């Protein structure tokens, strides 16, 4: 908008996707650094793509410490820049680097504690995120930790109707997703950061699947194999099939060793089988595990 | 359950409430227009209605084409030659936003019968980009409706479907409905069609989340339910043909009340 390329000096590339090149940028004038998101509109055969609409649109509306910030569009008739508030690392890279000391209990809380922050603002203005895994959260030199990546997002309505299926990447993904349920909500999003924080404490995917079937069966090993009784309706679910191995659910404590009781409790919460009773993210910020988080909630951006 | 978001459900109906003023159109953007009027506009968004039909497209879909359109003839002046392009490239950019499978640019241009080219479409949809500047998760009446829905006792089709129709129909005419916003269209529209079908009235627990009585969708309702009389007669026909459908429970079909003791 009231932004200029020729305001820019880029420094390095920083990433890349089939959403195009990531550079890390310099405001010359304010002093601000950005990573700069080009979207080569040049291939337009259909025009805009429908994942920088929403990205842009939703992006526009959701400002929170915890969900990193849109700060200008520059639309040329030949490309697309977004430019965003830049952040150091990403929570995958971090934990490769966290190596096997591991990330100590103070920070897995606070980065969790943010992160449901920042999710709760999402589904309180009607955005599912559906695509929450460790790449896609940045953090900075500060403390701070933010949802990124919002080219999956989507605004829902209440209550939802049929959306994209097979949505999230695959190890994140919530069992209704994979029994091809007619319906999603907020509880996917919720499920997505239940494994992360599992991740976060392992530094391993809590289920590493190689296909939607043994993603289903590794869940169905850890939790158990859901049946009327822990969900009621999972046995009428499109791809449900009743042939399906009834494994047991084994204890919580052994899912998480090192994981204390207030810990598994809210794991517990986030990996329940049945979307109903999931916990949301507005719920989980009470949840006792964070009494003693004292991390100064980081400030918006302007 | 949670397809209803019970922890987000009032968070999201304020927010949408204060988008839905954010995202008005001009309420007089048509007599500052030099060369189009509120009947090319009327059959604009009837056209837009069997496109959202032959695309099998989403209401929501439709709605938000048509809040896209009133916002850009809000600020941007079209010769009547033009108008359709603008449409054409507000379905598009409705159907990538809300669409899971969005027809492509080509049967865009397909449907205008070859008016436009391929290229203007694209270079409309760009106009249209910079002029709303990307706000495009704009509140419907539909996003209100379904919402308003959760509050029947118990859910009847009949209602809903007639709802949705008397909602789709107040698109048509921006004259009078401009002046109103989504919300209370919708209010509106509920309690319309909760009467004819039922014969009872705008409950108390919608008036405790929204705030708004009979008193003060009176206004609305009258015009409303002028609409619906007056809807076999209208020049503009396709939401009344879509009705008809079993999709929708046949609803056009109902008879209106003649009267709505308010
Ligand atoms: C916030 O800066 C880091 C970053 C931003 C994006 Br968008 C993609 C990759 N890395």
């Amino acid at each position: 908008g009231p932004g200029s390329m020729e305001n820019f000096q880029k420094v390095e590339k920083i990433g890349e996707g089939t959403y195009g090149v990531v550079y890390k940028a310099r405001n010359k004038l304010t002093g601000e650094v950005v990573a700069l998101k080009k979207i080569r509109l040049d291939t337009e055969t259909e025009g805009v793509p429908s994942t920088a609409i929403r990205e842009i649109s939703l992006l526009k509306e959701l400002n929170h410490p915890n969900i990193v910030k849109l700060l200008d569009v520059i639309h040329t008739e030949n490309k697309l820049y977004l430019v965003f508030e830049f952040l150091h690392q990403d929570l995958k890279k971090f934990m490769d680097a966290s190596a096997l000391t591991g990330i100590p209990l103070p920070l897995i809380k606070s980065y969790l504690f943010q992160l449901l922050q920042g999710l709760a603002f999402c589904h309180s203005h009607r955005v599912l995120h559906r695509d929450l895994k460790p790449q896609n959260l940045l953090i900075n030199t500060e403390g701070a930790i933010k949802l990124a990546d919002f080219g999956l997002a989507r605004a829902f309505g209440v209550p939802v109707r049929t959306y994209t299926h097979e949505v999230v990447t695959l190890w994140y993904r919530a069992p209704e997703i994979l029994l091809g349920c007619k319906y999603y909500s907020t509880a996917v999003d919720i499920w997505s950061l239940g494994c992360i924080f599992a991740e976060m404490v392992t530094r391993r995917a809590l289920f590493p699947g190689d296909s939607e079937i043994d993603q289903l069966f590794r869940i169905f090993r850890t939790l158990g194999t859901p049946d009327e009784v822990v969900w009621p309706g999972v046995t009428s679910m499109p791809d449900y099939k009743p042939s399906f191995p009834k494994w047991a659910r084994q204890d919580f404590s052994k899912v998480v060793p090192p994981l204390d009781e207030d810990g598994r409790s809210l794991l517990s919460q986030m990996l329940h089988y049945d979307p109903n009773k999931r916990i949301s993210a507005k719920a989980a910020l009470a949840h006792p595990f964070f009494q003693d988080v004292t991390k100064p909630v980081p400030h918006l951006r302007l | 359950g949670v397809n209803e978001v019970p922890d987000y459900h009032e968070d999201i109906h304020t927010y949408l409430r204060e988008m839905e003023v954010k995202c008005k159109p001009k309420v007089g953007y048509m007599k500052k227009q030099p060369d189009i009027t509120n009947s090319m506009r009327a059959i604009l968004v009837d056209w837009l209605v069997e496109v959202g039909e032959e695309y099998k497209l989403q209401n929501e879909t439709l709605h938000l084409a048509v809040n896209y359109i009133d916002r850009f003839l809000s600020s941007m002046s079209v010769l009547r030659g033009k108008l359709q392009l603008v449409g054409t490239a507000a379905m598009l950019l409705a159907s990538k936003f809300e669409e899971i499978y969005p027809p492509e640019v080509a049967e865009f241009v397909y449907i205008t019968d070859d008016t436009y080219t391929k290229k203007q479409v694209l270079r409309m949809e760009h106009l249209v980009l910079k002029v709303l500047a990307f706000d495009l998760a704009a509140p419907t009446i539909n996003q209100f409706l379904t919402q308003y829905f959760l509050h029947q006792q118990p859910a009847n089709c009949k209602v809903e479907s007639l709802a949705m129709f008397l909602g789709e129909l107040s698109l048509i005419d921006a004259d009078p409905y401009l002046k109103y916003l989504p919300s209370v269209i919708a209010a509106a529209a509920f309690h319309l069609a909760l009467y004819t079908v039922t014969g009872q009235s705008w409950p108390e627990s919608l008036v405790q989340k929204t705030g708004y009585t009979l008193e003060t969708l009176k206004p609305c309702l009258l015009d409303l339910h002028q609409t619906y009389l007056r809807a076999p007669q209208h020049a503009q026909q396709s939401i009344r043909e879509k009705y008809k459908n079993s999709k929708y429970h046949g609803v056009s079909l109902l008879n209106p009340p003649e009267t709505l003791n308010v």
